[PDB]
């Protein structure tokens, strides 16, 4: 088993398609557990200004009682057989997955059929949930990471649905009524926009039979989004009482398509990640992280690759004190243009290995495998096998990384979002000047 | 006196936009002219009166000089 043989030995993801348009897919294994869930193409990207937050609201209400299962009775099932019911709604995806035993798949799918089709939307339950969402919004206000990322989205995609947050404004939260929720679920939770993923010890034919027996009476056989526009801007929520200063700087990246994602991830793998409670410290190959550990510039930093259907954000997010924002902006831009102008071969090899490890280790356990299945059948349109990922990483070299970074980084207007004691944060002109090198 | 500890300031959000995505002469004449006229009107009544007095005394002094050298008859 020389790695490549191990990659070939990974079982494939069989994909089917119901008459209603449900893309039933499954990956068979030998584990005695399973994770089955539907991924829907709803989210804030498909939400208008007045509807903003309806997806989060309906996701909240989904588990709190159905039509056939009144209230906690549904929950009474999930705990009775040891299942873990969970959900998450991204800006472009929504999902409700139920961890269960391999022998509980016939029931679990049934529960899923109840959650997405025969929902309740009880008015009194809506009233109880409204204040809960308000308090959750207040809790997220203290989340200086999520707040900064929402600031980045708003200041990068201003004037487009992508700028909208997942939870939506509090005004919409209090305004939203049952009619809007049922209209939203009837318009977005359509069969062609749903994929019933199931990883673990589930046989694909059994999954197909269950889906045909439960998800049959869905929609027959329309929000298709609008191409959003990137607008290099900046938001400075100067608040000196905050202890640290979260900064996020991004550029218009690629989408789920546009294979340039694979080299680009490698570049991010070169920059890497670091925080105070790390290991080697002033020895890690990342020059950014090594310098940060040497001079203690920050408490954290990361490189994200948020990519949507047609566009996406590529950049970094660092958490540091008030007296070191300028230095880390300098070093981060220096690393970006070092990769842009002369990426070398050894760093590219290290990035390839890091990306290989990320993809391989991320896809362990039934939950990440099922999530990958559901997300890939929506974004890529196909569950990309790990062998294809290996080949695509292998094709990446120094010249490819330099070219792709030049395409996406060099002389590009970034979007900046700072929160906290960000007085040191250089003005947007200085950042944009850092986005190009005079020597080169 | 360096950026980072100039002062303390809270609850202020400022939005900007890249210079490469917005016009460098936005309504330079549509709104430039009314703004210039308002600025002129604000300070004209306090700027002009000294200089008009200066002009008046300039003409008076020069003409009084020229008249004083007129042969005078006497
Ligand atoms: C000429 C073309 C450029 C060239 O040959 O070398 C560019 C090269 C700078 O390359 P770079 O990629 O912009 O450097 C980025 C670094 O991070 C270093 O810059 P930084 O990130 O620390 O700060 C950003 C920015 C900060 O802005 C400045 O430093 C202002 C530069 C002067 C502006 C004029 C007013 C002040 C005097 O730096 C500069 O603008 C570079 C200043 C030095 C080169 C220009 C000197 C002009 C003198 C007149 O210039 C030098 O290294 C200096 C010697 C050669 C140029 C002068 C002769
Ligand atoms: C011995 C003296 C040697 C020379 C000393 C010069 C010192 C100033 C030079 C540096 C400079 O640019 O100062 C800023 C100053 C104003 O800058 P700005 O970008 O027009 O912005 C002014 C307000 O922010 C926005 O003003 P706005 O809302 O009225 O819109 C712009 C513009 C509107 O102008 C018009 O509508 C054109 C009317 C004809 O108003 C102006 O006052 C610009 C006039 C440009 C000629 O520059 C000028 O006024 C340019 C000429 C300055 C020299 C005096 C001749 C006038
Ligand atoms: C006279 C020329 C210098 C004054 C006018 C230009 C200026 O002040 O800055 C622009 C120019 C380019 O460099 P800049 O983008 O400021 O910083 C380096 C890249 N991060 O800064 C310069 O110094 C440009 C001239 C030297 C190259
Ligand atoms: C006061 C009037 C302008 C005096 C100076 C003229 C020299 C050139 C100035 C310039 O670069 O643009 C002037 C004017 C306005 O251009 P602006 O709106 O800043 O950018 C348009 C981008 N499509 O654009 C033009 O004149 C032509 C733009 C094409």
């Amino acid at each position: 088993a020389t790695y490549a043989q191990a990659l070939q030995s990974v079982p494939e993801t069989q994909v089917s398609q119901l008459d209603n348009g449900l893309r039933v897919a499954s990956e068979q294994s030998s584990q005695p557990t399973c994770t089955v869930g539907v991924w829907i193409d709803a989210g804030s990207r498909y939400e208008n200004e007045k509807n903003n937050g309806a997806g989060y609201f309906v996701e909240h209400l989904a588990f709190k009682g159905t039509k056939n299962r009144p209230g906690s009775a549904l929950e009474k099932e999930v705990e009775s057989m040891g299942a873990h019911l969970n959900a998450y709604s991204t800006r472009e995806h929504t999902a409700y997955y139920i961890k269960a035993l391999s022998k509980d798949l016939p029931k679990a799918v049934e529960l899923l059929a109840d959650i997405v089709q025969n929902c309740s939307l009880e008015d009194s339950q809506i009233e109880k949930e409204r204040d809960v969402i308000l308090q959750e919004l207040q809790e997220n206000d203290s989340s200086m990471r999520d707040v900064v990322f929402d600031y980045l989205h708003a200041t990068a995609f201003q004037g487009t649905p992508l700028a909208q947050s997942v939870e939506g404004p509090s005004e919409n939260v209090r305004k939203l009524s049952r009619a809007d929720l049922t209209e939203y679920v009837s318009q977005h939770y359509k069969a062609p926009r749903m994929v019933l993923a199931a990883a673990g010890g589930v046989e694909h034919r059994q999954l197909l039979d269950l889906a045909q027996k439960h998800f049959s009476s869905l929609s027959g056989t329309v929000p298709a989004f609008t191409p959003c526009r990137f607008t290099g801007s900046e938001i400075r929520h100067r608040d000196d009482a905050l202890p640290l200063a979260h900064v996020a700087i991004a550029v218009e990246g690629p989408g789920w398509a546009n294979p340039d994602n694979v080299p680009l991830q490698v570049a991010n793998a070169i920059i890497g990640h670091y925080d105070s409670t790390y290991g080697g410290g002033t020895h890690m190959s990342s020059t950014l992280a090594s310098v940060a550990a040497t001079r203690k510039l920050c408490q954290s930093f990361q490189t994200f690759n948020i990519c949507y259907a047609e566009t996406g954000l590529l950049g970094a997010h660092f958490v540091c004190d008030n007296m070191s924002i300028d230095d880390m902006m300098f070093f981060l831009q220096g690393q970006w243009m070092r990769l842009c102008t002369s990426a070398t071969e050894s760093e590219v090899v290290r990035g390839k290995n890091i990306l290989r490890n990320a993809l391989v280790s991320h896809l362990d356990g039934t939950t990440p495998v099922c999530e990958d299945i559901g997300r890939s059948l929506l974004t890529y349109g196909r569950r990309i096998p790990l062998a294809e990922w290996e080949s695509r990483i292998a094709e990446v070299d120094a010249s490819v990384v330099r070219e792709v970074c030049s395409k996406y980084f060099y002389d590009q207007c970034p979007a900046v979002a700072g929160l906290g004691p960000i007085e040191q944060l250089p003005d947007y002109n200085r950042i944009r000047s850092g986005m190009f090198w005079l020597r080169f | 006196r360096e950026f980072g500890h100039l002062t303390r300031m809270r609850h202020v959000i400022t939005y900007s936009l890249s210079p490469f995505e917005q016009r460098a002469f936005p309504h330079y004449f549509t709104k430039g002219i009314p703004n210039v006229l308002r600025r002129t009107r604000a300070c004209i009544l306090r700027v002009a009166p000294p200089f008009v007095v200066f002009y008046l005394v300039y003409t008076w002094g020069t003409q009084e000089f020229e008249k004083s050298k007129r042969k005078n008859p006497a």
